[PDB]
């Protein structure tokens, strides 16, 4: 999950973008 | 779980961004 | 207080709302 | 106090929206 | 480094409230 | 720097002021 992923870690722009439609 | 709700918040505000027109989906499930 | 309360717990919109005036 | 004066910050941010025309109250306070 | 880029968005928004036209500089370095 | 500085103990708006140009 994004949080799990994002929240423990800095995520880039372009790990961002995975979460993106 | 705090924390994690701050985190979170600012997760979706730079979703918003990023992804543009495309939108985007947020699921806070574990 | 509300700090003490929803930054060790995350309050519910239910709870919030008992700061409103 | 950091880790808590974000937290507030999302707070009355939170506070803003669901009391909406009713305003509300912010107090620090210990 | 997520506690630190969580509060830098705050700074960030801090910063432009106080300098207001002064605008302001933002170095997240060391 | 600013954030070792405001992200360790709340800066005031003073010192946030030194962020000024
Ligand atoms: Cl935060
Ligand atoms: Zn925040």
């Amino acid at each position: 999950g994004i949080v799990e992923q994002c929240c423990t870690s800095i995520c880039s722009l372009y790990q961002l973008e995975n979460y993106c439609n | 779980f705090v924390n994690q709700h701050l985190c979170g918040s600012h997760l979706v505000e730079a979703l918003y961004l990023v992804c543009g027109e495309r939108g985007f989906f947020y699921t806070p499930k574990t």
